[PDB]
């Protein structure tokens, strides 16, 4: 864990958008 | 004490010993130091500051400073004087108009009472074309009989050639080192 | 256009200093002490200072005046920059700023100061940059400072790609007395620490009301950023033209975006105080904390800093939640708690005695400042969508980043 | 003490030179006159060490209006080292030139100038702008007899952007001026 909000995990690119 | 290092050492070579660069400007030094230190005739320029290399031959690490002979820089020469052991002059014989200057500069650099171990060293420079003259003929004109306790060798060498240098190395080496 | 840039410490010693242009001798720095002190004592103290013809423009360091003194009418804007960018480049190479390593590092500091400007026009302002050429313990200048990406040193290689973003808020409201607030602004930060191999061009995309206009998804909820500030790496033209955000990372922790707007939204605390102050004989200290945030979320490590009198003695302390301890440096009672969920009451009851004597002159009434910090909790609600990681060589990426919320300028005016 | 620094620096060890070089420069740091110690350190110039080149060109930059007739014996080092292959030497004897408040010394850094100005290298495409911008500065009337106009101009149009904004600044600041 780490204080301050867990790491998340991010995407690629705005898959909805083409 | 023990000196059983300094035997080790010798038994290998452990003499390196020095040398100085003097003369008049113009004379082949810069050409001369290239000659003995990489051997190859490279184009420079007059010495405006000076330069200082080192020479390995027969196990003796001989430390060369070229030093111009220009007007504001000959009194500059007194600078080098502080732990010198050699000194070499080059001699502009077919520059006769500036032999007597370079005579003056010899006699007044050669009353310095700091410089009196060292023994003379003349490289009989300007050995190109047939206005140069003889081991004699410079030794008499410079009058290298009258330097009392100086041990001073005439050698000529030839920039363009090379030949001569390694007579006047030995020479050299033969007054500075006293060994077999 | 600084004639010199040097550096002080705290009793006037010059610690180091670097002439550049050489218009300005170098005794003018023994006059600047004597300015200084008469300035402060005067009310007329500012970091610009001016000895004549000459300005010698000087701030306050950790323990040293980083003074430039200068001659013409340079660009007092470029010599701030190139402070600040001095000062990063100190912090990076020395983990402390004070006289131990002014004094210690001096062979290196030398170089450092010859290599980043010359002649009063910096040079090299990379600190991973100037780490390749310049260290404490010399090769070629690298050929990124001579090409283009002088964000992105080439060859860099990684067992694993992973970077750890950091989304830090900034929560600055400032309540008048009155009980409104005045000054309600969030400045977001987008920093991330790259540890990947090569040089990846990060492709960032996050929920932008400006992109979701354009693109036409301007329905949901999607961040209004009034300052939007790209890193040097971040390329211009792209975020001009389409909102692109395409730049390639550096190698390590740097601050690629920080947005900056206002908030209309409530604040997160709601904090009462109440100030039963009898005349010379008692104070009270009706303190009460609201949380607006979230009942999901906790605000850790909440420190709601309440200014006492200062010369109050004698204190007691009735609360309910949080440990209350007066520091007699600060000169005020913090109220501090571990963990505060989203929605908790706590209430306050100060009481300390005074002394008999009246005080000559007045003190002054401090806001009110809390040190909340709660992480995980976007308030602003702005997204993150993707962010393209693309490689030469062709590699998969594992990109991380974690959404911490603290209290920034949270000022409340005292009543 | 000085008579003690003076033996270290006259003598063939490098161990004792650095440590000399580095004591020389903490006793100016720490506000000693040591520009009567120059002389002596120009003998000990010409070092393949590139740490002690930097504390020499700095003893001699800070030690060059104060001695300036001393300051006669560093014209061959510095052309010298206007050629080394390492760009960083170069760079650093490109700014050492202009750093020294010489009258009689900037005449005969013309021709150093005039060979880095179509230096390769960006870094010493820099080093050379700030140098002419130094030496204009100095001397506005030897910048325009070597007619370093044209070629300030010329370095905008090429490539190497923080040379040509170097190049840039530097035209502003003799505009300026
Ligand atoms: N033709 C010819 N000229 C020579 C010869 N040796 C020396 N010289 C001349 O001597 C001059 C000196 O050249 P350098 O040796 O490079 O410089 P220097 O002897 O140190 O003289 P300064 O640099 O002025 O102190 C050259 O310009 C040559 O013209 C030679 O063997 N043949
Ligand atoms: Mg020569």
């Amino acid at each position: 864990d780490r204080k301050g909000g867990s790491y998340s995990q991010a995407a690629g690119s705005d898959s909805a958008q083409s | 004490g023990n000196i059983f290092a300094n035997l080790f050492k010798g038994l290998f070579g452990k003499k390196e010993m020095r040398i100085l660069m003097v003369g008049l400007d113009a004379a082949g030094k810069t050409t001369i130091l290239y000659k003995l230190k990489l051997g190859e005739i490279v184009t420079t320029i007059p010495t405006i500051g000076f330069n200082v290399e080192t020479v390995e031959y027969k196990n003796i690490s001989f430390t060369v400073w070229d030093v111009g002979g220009q007007d504001k820089i000959r009194p500059l020469w007194r600078h080098y004087f502080q732990n010198t052991q050699g000194l070499i002059f080059v001699v502009d014989s077919n520059d006769r108009e500036r032999v007597n200057e370079a005579r003056e500069e010899l006699m007044r650099m050669l009353a310095e009472d700091e410089l009196r171990d060292a023994v003379l060293l003349v490289f009989a420079n300007k050995q190109d074309l047939p206005n140069a003259m003889n081991a004699a003929e410079i030794t008499d004109k410079l009058g290298l009989h009258s330097l009392r306790h100086r041990n001073w060798y005439i050698q000529a060498t030839c920039a363009t050639s090379g030949d001569g240098l390694y007579e006047g190395l030995d020479w050299l080496s033969n007054q500075l080192r006293n060994q077999k | 256009s600084a004639s010199a840039v040097y550096v002080l410490d705290l009793k006037g010693k010059v610690l180091i200093c670097r002439n550049y242009r050489g218009d300005v001798d170098m005794s003018e720095v023994e006059h600047f002490m004597p300015i200084l002190m008469e300035k402060e004592e005067e009310g007329m103290l500012s970091p610009i200072l001016a000895h004549g013809g000459v300005r010698f423009m000087w701030i306050k360091h950790n323990n040293l005046y980083l003074v430039a003194t200068s001659k013409k009418n340079a660009c007092v804007s470029l010599v701030f920059s190139f402070l600040y960018k001095v000062v990063q480049v100190f912090s990076e190479y020395f983990k402390e700023l004070e006289e131990e390593s002014i004094r210690d590092n001096f062979v290196i500091i030398y170089e450092l100061l010859d290599e980043l400007m010359d002649f009063g026009y910096p040079q090299t302002t990379d600190s991973k940059i100037l780490q390749e050429y310049i260290t404490q313990e010399a090769p070629r200048p690298p050929a990124t400072v001579t090409n283009a990406v002088s964000w992105r040193s080439e060859g860099i290689k990684y067992r694993k790609n992973e970077v750890f973003l950091d989304v830090i808020e900034a929560v600055n409201l400032l309540v008048s007395a009155n009980g409104n607030v005045l000054r309600s602004e969030i400045v977001g930060s987008i920093k991330m620490r790259v540890f990947l191999s090569g040089m990846p061009e990060l492709r960032l995309g996050l929920n932008d009301k400006v992109l979701f206009d354009n693109t036409g998804r301007g329905k949901s909820k999607s961040v209004e950023l009034e300052d939007v500030k790209f890193h040097q790496c971040v390329r211009l033209s792209r975020f001009e033209n389409d909102r692109t955000i395409s730049f390639i990372p550096p190698d390590g922790e740097f601050e690629l975006m920080s947005y900056r707007l206002n908030t209309h939204v409530k604040p997160l605390i709601w904090i009462e105080s109440v100030i039963e102050k009898h005349s010379h004989s008692r104070i009270e200290y009706m303190v009460k904390a609201k949380s607006q945030f979230k009942r999901r979320s906790t605000a850790n490590n909440v420190e709601i800093h309440i200014p006492v009198p200062n010369d109050a003695d004698s204190p007691k302390f009735k609360t309910t939640v949080g440990s209350v301890k007066w520091v007699p440096e600060n000169s005020e009672i913090v109220w501090s708690v571990k963990s505060f969920p989203g929605g908790k009451e706590y209430l306050m009851r100060a009481h300390f005695g005074l002394p008999s004597v009246e005080a000559e002159d007045k003190e002054g009434k401090p806001p009110i400042s809390v040190k909340f910090e709660i992480p995980y909790f976007t308030t602003s609600g702005i997204q993150v969508r993707y962010l393209k990681i693309i490689e030469k060589s062709g590699y998969q990426a594992l990109p991380w980043v974690r959404y911490i919320t603290q209290n920034g300028d949270y000022q409340l005016r005292t009543q | 003490e000085i008579f003690e620094l003076k033996a270290e620096l006259n003598s063939d060890k490098k161990e004792k030179k650095k440590e000399a070089v580095k004591k020389v420069i903490a006793s100016m740091t720490v506000g000693k006159d040591v520009s009567a110690l120059f002389p002596d350190v120009v003998n000990c110039m010409q070092t393949d060490n590139l740490e002690l080149k930097k504390l020499v060109y700095l003893y001699l930059m800070n030690y060059a209006k104060s001695q300036p007739d001393m300051a006669i014996m560093a014209v061959n080092t510095f052309v010298k080292d206007c050629e080394d292959p390492n760009p960083l030497i170069r760079a650093l004897a490109v700014r050492t030139m202009g750093c020294i408040r010489v009258d009689k010394i900037t005449e005969y850094l013309c021709e150093p100038l005039r060979k880095c100005l179509k230096d390769e290298d960006p870094y010493v495409r820099k080093t050379a702008a700030v140098c002419v911008a130094k030496l204009h500065d100095i001397n506005a009337q030897l910048v325009e007899d070597q007619g370093f106009l044209d070629t300030l101009k010329d370095l905008i149009s090429d490539s190497n952007p923080m040379v040509v904004a170097n190049a840039v600044a530097a035209l502003s600041e003799i505009a300026e001026s």
